[PDB]
């Protein structure tokens, strides 16, 4: 089979078109200002004859389309912008290689194509949209076909059959179409949702067509049934323009984008979702592939605008599947562990996953949070109603803890009296650096002034800050509240004085009113009144947000348990349902 | 488009668009100091205490009705 | 520990699994373009309330936000680009869409709450990238303010949780690149208030093998910040501040490895005592300490 190795070559101009020899030795690469041949060698390719012949340019000289004959390879034909098709004889002596000059198509010509058993049958689309087809007999010609649609993109010819070729118009429909009887259409379906840029058929099934269309979208289709229908949807990161099949791989599709995208991608059918294949060694938009031999999957042909040609090797893909992290972790606040992983570490066995969530540990913490005393008695009371609290729960050091410091504080020739605060200082450091925040927080408040002025004031925050998050986590409210109302830190009091005062008004006059009372001071009326007892509100006072109407909290709440209407009678169904 | 108000206690801002609106998520505030908060947290609160949730206040704003 | 297998029902394989806040609801991303959310009945039930197609291409990451600036989600996928979805008064609309990525998009993380609503991704390039967005309430507007390079390309990042006033903020990112070199593949990027610029800081230069997924660790009160590392074996690193940009003190506590495999993530507990590893044979470990400073095991759960 053929052999070499990966490599790549600068080019003059960049190139639009490319397209080789049967005997896969010669490589002829045509373009809008380069047009020239390359002979493949194993070690390096060179080129072998040019085609830019004569200073003098050409309408036809910018050619978009290039297709190599397959019947004899003397042969060659090219599409111009121009509307003109232009083909050539290798075997002519002279430079110009012209053989048949046609000019037929007023727009640009978009695509042509060669007979694979005919040597004298080319087919060929403008922009135009009018299908026309060609007869290198040099006898009447003239069969053109009637699209009927917007202009034509790819046309291509059906190996298996002998008289059957494919159509895909800009209108968003894929049309097949006869050329034994050029009066009816045979088959026209919508096949995606914008314009459709190729369509190539099975080397192997008689049956198998793919379509790429503008929105990132590769379809297959199939055509022996009485109606088409779709197997795959292979999705892609940018818009798709040709695509090649592999050789002696029936599940195997190569693609390359236009805008945004640069590199090449090889899919699988059965992997909708991941590419098979991939290469990084273009730097500008890749533009023209093909596969080197019609059967050996080894070697592929490339090309893009930043002027260079370049040869790639199967088993040289970088293979993104290989690294790919296979399984996920996370944990949770109750305990709980999630995780997923891979089937098979746990065609191909290997397609999916398991969640699996480890659950079965934290209940020492709001337990001790729902029943320690911080305020409202004096400091004895207080130590000993949380020795029994830390007793009860099991925790003992807690419970010694809080007893010593009872001792260590209250009621006592004696001892000096700054003589245990180091040991305090030292034991709520300790305390700090394990992770229990909720004590020293607990003994910080306890105490007060009697240690306030020994520890520094930007670690007092971070103990405050750090508990106050872990109670928000539990949604413990009144706790939390609790101690933002007794910190010890200016810092920490001032954070529920965060615009938390509203402003009132009065529903007849739109006047604002003052902070205290309860009447109006144009109106001389009552603004507020519970809509079910019909006294004046004085302390709490619900409201609506659909048509202004509340009371008291409790004769609302107890109100509106039964019936879903609202007291003042306006008709509104007040808290949906 | 700029906030409104936010609740004492759980420090979120209010708001209100099958129940598609709740009880406990309805507007309170007391009429004497014009301290806010939601309904449900409020009526958690002011069973177990008697003073207003915002700082440096000394309404009891249950007892006064 | 029991086991209460789920049926995620993905074509394709799972790739992130990411908690809330508060613990009761969840997040999944799959290489099939969608990312579900499952909630929890007071009956144990975990139940899909959400499902859409999010990207073009295959999705690797997915976090939550705090819920002080509403339900927000946050993705990275294929098609080099990260979205931010939010829930209204009940499906999730796409917000807004990072577009200014070369390369593909590998992680994205918050970042803590008490210096605002901040994004950070990082590309497979080099380049990581730190977004945010001055008014919380137009979540459809976002400004980029640092761009920072760092050689290699980038696998995984990891924020400092840490809420203390004396700790700068600091980010940690590491490399997966396996070249025949011998390079370090992970750094540290600290911030001094003064320049307004981030800036090295320190380098472990002992790690000379690819890099799948770092951690820091809850601080909840602590002085130093403590370090996890998922490669070839599992280890644990510890940096303390001394007294321009800081110069720590690094040392090492741990290195293990049991797993006779690569690892391949790592996550903390809400306290910060309890690592949980997880490598090729499926198990997932559990690794605590004593206050003799040497780490134990805890769990061989699989
Ligand atoms: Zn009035
Ligand atoms: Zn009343
Ligand atoms: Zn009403
Ligand atoms: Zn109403
Ligand atoms: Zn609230
Ligand atoms: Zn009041
Ligand atoms: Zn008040």
């Amino acid at each position: 089979v053929l052999t070499g190795r990966t490599m790549h070559c600068h080019l003059d101009a960049p190139a639009n078109a490319i397209s080789v020899c049967r005997d896969a030795a010669q490589v002829v690469v045509a373009g809008r200002s380069i047009f020239k041949i390359y002979a493949i060698e194993e070690e390096q390719f060179v080129e072998k004859l040019n085609l830019r012949v004569g200073r003098k340019p050409s309408l036809n000289l910018s050619c978009a389309d290039v297709v190599w004959h397959q019947m004899d390879e003397n042969l060659l034909a090219t599409a111009a912008t121009n509307g003109v098709v232009v083909t050539w004889n290798l075997g002519r002596p002279s430079r110009n290689k012209q053989d048949q000059l046609f000019t037929e198509h007023k727009r640009t010509v978009n695509k042509v194509c060669f007979h694979p058993t005919e040597a004298h049958v080319l087919l060929s689309g403008s922009q135009d949209g009018f299908m026309k087809c060609f007869d290198l007999r040099r006898k009447d010609s003239v069969s053109t076909f009637s699209g009927q649609s917007e202009s034509v993109r790819d046309v291509q010819f059906s190996i298996r059959d002998y008289f059957t070729f494919a159509s895909t118009f800009e209108n968003g429909n894929v049309q097949l179409w006869d050329i034994r009887r050029p009066d009816r259409c045979e088959r026209m379906f919508t096949a995606h949702n914008g314009p459709v840029f190729c369509c190539d058929w099975h080397p192997e099934d008689r049956g198998w067509l793919a379509t790429g269309g503008r929105d990132k979208m590769v379809k297959v289709w199939d055509m022996t049934t009485h109606r088409a229908k779709e197997m795959h949807c292979v999705q892609t990161i940018a818009s798709v323009a040709r695509v090649k099949w592999r050789p002696e791989c029936r599940h195997h599709l190569a693609t390359c984008s236009m805008m945004v995208d640069h590199n090449i991608y090889v899919w699988d059918v059965r992997r909708p979702f991941v590419p098979a294949a991939m290469f990084e060694e273009h730097r500008d938009v890749t533009t023209g592939i093909a596969w080197r031999h019609p059967h050996d999957p080894s070697f592929l042909l490339s090309g893009s605008k930043d002027s260079s040609l370049c040869q790639h090797l199967f088993r040289d893909a970088s293979q993104p599947v290989e690294r790919a992290n296979p399984e996920g972790l996370c944990y949770g606040l109750f305990g709980d562990l999630a995780f997923a992983a891979k089937e098979s570490l746990v065609f191909a066995g290997l397609a999916s996953s398991a969640l699996s969530v480890f659950e079965t540990g934290m209940r020492w913490f709001v337990d001790t949070a729902e029943r320690y005393a911080l305020a409202g008695r004096p400091l004895a009371e207080l130590c000993d109603h949380n020795a029994k609290v830390a007793r009860e729960l099991g925790r003992n050091q807690v419970a010694q803890t809080w007893t010593m410091l009872r001792i260590i504080y209250c009621s006592p020739s004696r001892l000096p009296p700054d003589f245990f605060g180091v040991l305090v200082r030292d034991m709520l450091h300790f305390y700090a650096e394990q992770g229990d925040v909720q004590m020293a927080v607990s003994v910080l408040i306890v105490l007060g002034e009697r240690v306030r002025k020994d520890i520094d004031e930007q670690t007092q925050e971070h103990w405050y800050t750090s508990y106050i998050d872990l109670l928000q986590r539990f949604r413990l409210w009144n706790v939390s509240n609790e101690v933002v109302k007794l910190s010890t830190s200016r810092a920490v009091s001032c954070l529920n004085q965060a615009s938390t005062t509203l402003h009132v008004n009065c529903s007849h006059c739109k006047r604002p009113m003052s902070s205290r009372g309860w009447v109006c001071d144009r109106c001389h009326r009552c603004a507020s009144m519970c809509a079910v007892c019909h006294h004046v509100v004085k302390g709490l006072f619900v409201w609506c947000q659909g048509c202004s109407h509340g009371g008291h909290l409790q004769h609302i709440m107890k109100w509106l348990e039964g019936s879903s209407h609202c007291p003042a009678g306006c008709g509104h169904l007040c808290e949906y349902s | 488009r700029k906030p409104l108000p936010r609740c004492a206690l759980c420090l979120i801002n209010m708001g209100t668009p099958k129940k598609l609106a709740q009880f406990n998520n309805w507007f309170t505030w007391c009429h004497n100091c014009r301290h806010g908060g939601h309904a449900g947290h409020m009526l958690s609160w002011f069973r177990d205490h008697a003073e207003c949730p915002v700082s440096a206040c000394t309404c009891k704003c249950m007892q006064l009705d | 520990f029991v086991a209460r297998s789920i049926a995620a029902d993905h074509k394709d394989l799972i790739h992130d699994v990411s908690f809330d806040f508060h613990g009761r609801r969840m997040a999944t991303c799959s290489s099939d373009q969608s990312v579900k959310v499952w909630d929890k009945s007071e009956s144990g039930d975990w139940h899909c309330t959400a499902s859409w197609k999010t990207h073009s291409g295959s999705v690797w990451r997915v976090t939550w936000a705090h819920p002080e600036f509403g339900q927000v989600l946050a993705s990275c996928s294929f098609d080099r680009t990260a979205a931010v979805w939010e829930e209204i008064v009940s499906h999730w609309v796409k917000r807004t869409t990072l577009v200014d990525s070369r390369t593909s998009v590998t992680d994205v993380k918050f970042a803590p709450k008490h210096m605002g609503l901040m994004l950070a991704t990082c590309s497979a390039d080099g380049i990581v990238r730190i977004y945010e967005a001055p008014d919380v309430m137009n979540l459809s507007q976002w400004s980029l303010q640092h761009e920072i390079s760092c050689k290699l390309s980038c696998s995984c990042i990891s924020w400092n949780p840490s809420s203390s006033r004396a700790h700068s903020p600091m980010i940690a990112v590491g490399s997966d690149d396996s070249s025949p070199n011998a390079m370090a593949k992970v750094q540290i990027f600290e911030y001094n208030e003064n320049t307004r610029k981030y800036a090295k800081a320190e380098t472990l230069m002992t790690v000379t093998d690819p890099v799948h997924d770092i951690a820091f660790a809850p601080n909840l009160g602590r002085s130093f910040h403590i370090l996890a590392i998922a490669t070839k074996d599992v280890r644990i690193f510890t940096l303390k501040p001394v007294r321009g940009p800081t110069k720590f003190e690094i040392h090492i506590v741990a290195q293990f490895d049991n797993h006779n495999s690569q690892v391949w993530r790592v996550s903390w507990n809400i306290t910060g005592t309890v690592l949980a590893s997880s490598g090729d044979d499926g198990c997932v470990r559990l690794w605590k300490a004593n206050y003799m400073d040497n780490w134990k095991c805890t769990g061989i759960l699989k």
